[PDB]
């Protein structure tokens, strides 16, 4: 149920499918596309914290569940 | 009929709606058990926005539909 808010823009998107197989960078390669994240200039928050360097756990291991939220931020003044 | 009401901390809530009811009339419901002022709450359902000034069938919110509440927080 990824619930992706860009409370940035103001954009909400339609609840995705996620799996545990599924590749932590294929979903961000949809993130960066669709919702227009970046992994340079632009901050992800998951759930309650940000996506640091040091998690690169993949979904099954980050925790994933049957809520999944990608929070959008960062930008200018907010990093 | 009932709904649930997914946050995103993770929580699933079920609030009892009718048909007939009001998207504004739904805030107040997660107002009163969450706290969290209705102009922070905003309510999206299979990734379509709900104005305050709406009902639920306008938008075809069923029995057991699943809606998201995204806090607007102003500081991050």
């Amino acid at each position: 149920d990824l619930t992706i808010s860009n409370e940035l823009t103001g954009e909400i998107y339609g609840p995705i499918e996620v799996s545990e197989d599924m590749a932590l960078t294929d979903l961000i390669a949809l993130l960066q596309a669709d919702c227009g994240f970046d992994k340079t200039k632009h901050d992800l928050y998951y759930n309650m914290d940000i996506l640091d360097s040091n998690r690169t756990q993949s979904l099954k291991e980050l925790g994933l569940k049957t809520d999944d939220l990608l929070l959008i931020r960062g930008k200018i003044s907010n990093s | 009929m009932q709904i649930f009401v997914k946050t995103l901390t993770g929580k699933c809530i079920t609030l009892e709606v009718e048909p007939s009811d009001t998207i504004e009339n739904v805030k107040a419901k997660i107002q009163d058990k969450e706290g969290i002022p209705p102009d922070q709450q905003r309510l999206i359902f299979a990734g379509k926005q709900l104005e305050d000034g709406r009902t639920l069938s306008d938008y075809n919110i069923q029995k057991e539909s699943t809606l998201h509440l995204v806090l607007r927080l102003r500081g991050g």
